[PDB]
């Protein structure tokens, strides 16, 4: 998965 | 605070 | 006398291109003359030759595009130490230090590394048989990234030695390592960290250049390779004075990469996180992707070294290596993943910054 932002990655993880 | 596992493993803090 | 060597991995050989390495103290004038002599002797025998490059700085010699028929003659030339057929290489705090990266092209304008990476004018890539810069952008993000980097204070210099498919050459890499050495002589700076997140089969010439750069005071960090094999059969992983890094995961297990995984053995110096490593994706300017491999593992160590040298700038290579080993987590890796006889030989070390 490619996250569009660092925040997107933080919510996901 | 969240820190990616690999940065935690090598001793980085957040 | 003089010997010939070619990659033991038959599909990785590049016939028709040869690195003629001359004796240690051979001058560039002597080297240029030896290459001209070769072209003259070959012309006499009906052979067309082309000199692609003339090495000086780390290693004396030249790169020649010619028929392999000419090797017996080429081995008889003066000052010739050894000749090697070209072969393929494949993609696998800290503010006083410059981190050099020899990899794919990188997306410099990525918010994660923008301002931290200086894209040099260096490019030496074999022809191809967002995607071009996926490998390099991620690794540059691992070393110095704004949100997900190891050494955020580190500045980086990037060289392109891997093409859009992550394929390079031994010759290409040699010229890149020579370029680094030349850049340092022209404009000296502080301690240099050279990241080599690539691997090919055992290369006498690539190992020789790596040892010359290491003796010159440069720190070299490399991927152990992703072939679930002994790292001593791979280059630059087998070069002894380099820091050869294996990959471990969150569960303290050596990494599995498809049907393969991390390399191991007496040539690996230590291991580092190389599975599910969040870092910069070159898909967009603010994109992030998780990647795995010994390349990722090596990028962590390049970050830990970049920080250790910035805190202690006078550390010698030997002293820096003892610091890396001293600060590693000890005996946490599952040795049972490694082949039986490789267990006592593989260092059970996971890289870590000083607390
Ligand atoms: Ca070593």
């Amino acid at each position: 998965t490619v996250f569009t932002s660092w925040e997107e990655y933080l919510d996901w993880v | 605070c969240f820190i990616p596992w690999n940065l935690q493993r090598i001793g980085l803090l957040c | 006398t003089a010997t010939f060597h070619r990659c033991a991995k038959d599909p990785w050989r590049l016939p028709g291109t040869y690195v003629v390495v001359l004796k240690e103290e051979t001058h560039l004038s002597q080297s240029e003359r030896t290459a001209r002599r070769l072209q003259a002797q070959a012309a006499r025998r009906g052979y067309l030759t082309k000199i692609l490059h003339v090495f000086h700085g780390l290693l004396p010699g030249f790169l020649v595009k010619m028929s392999g028929d000419l090797l017996e003659l080429a081995l008889k030339l003066p000052h010739v130490d050894y000749i090697e057929e070209d072969s393929s290489v494949f993609a696998q705090g800290g503010s006083l230090v410059e981190v050099y990266l020899l990899d794919t092209s990188i997306q410099s304008d990525h918010r994660e590394i923008e301002g931290r990476v200086m894209v040099t004018d260096f490019e030496n890539v074999p022809e191809e048989d967002s995607k071009c810069d996926s490998h390099g952008t991620h690794l540059a993000g691992v070393v110095s990234g704004r949100d997900a980097g190891v050494a955020k204070g580190a500045s980086m210099r990037s060289l392109r030695v891997l093409n859009c498919q992550g394929k390079g050459t031994v010759s290409g890499t040699l010229i890149g390592l020579e370029f680094i050495r030349k850049s340092q002589l022209v404009q000296p700076v502080g301690p240099l960290v050279v990241l080599l997140p690539l691997a090919g089969g055992y290369s006498r010439v690539l190992n020789a250049a790596c040892q010359r750069l290491a003796r010159a005071g440069v720190v070299l960090v490399t991927a152990a390779g992703n072939f679930r094999d002994d790292a001593c059969l791979y280059s630059p992983a087998s070069a002894p004075e380099v820091i050869t890094v294996g990959a471990t995961n969150a569960q303290d297990q050596p990494v599995t990469l498809g049907t393969l995984g991390t390399n191991f053995g007496r040539c690996v110096d230590l291991f580092a996180p190389g599975e599910d490593i969040i870092g910069a994706s070159s898909d967009c300017s603010t994109c992030f992707v998780s990647q795995s491999g010994t390349s990722q593992a090596a990028a962590h160590v390049a970050g830990i070294a970049a920080m250790m040298l910035s805190a202690e700038p006078e550390l010698t290579l030997a002293e820096l290596r003892q610091r890396l080993i001293h600060f590693s987590a000890k005996d946490v890796i599952n040795e049972a993943w490694f082949p039986e006889d490789q267990r006592v030989l593989t260092p059970n070390l996971v890289a870590a910054l000083p607390p």
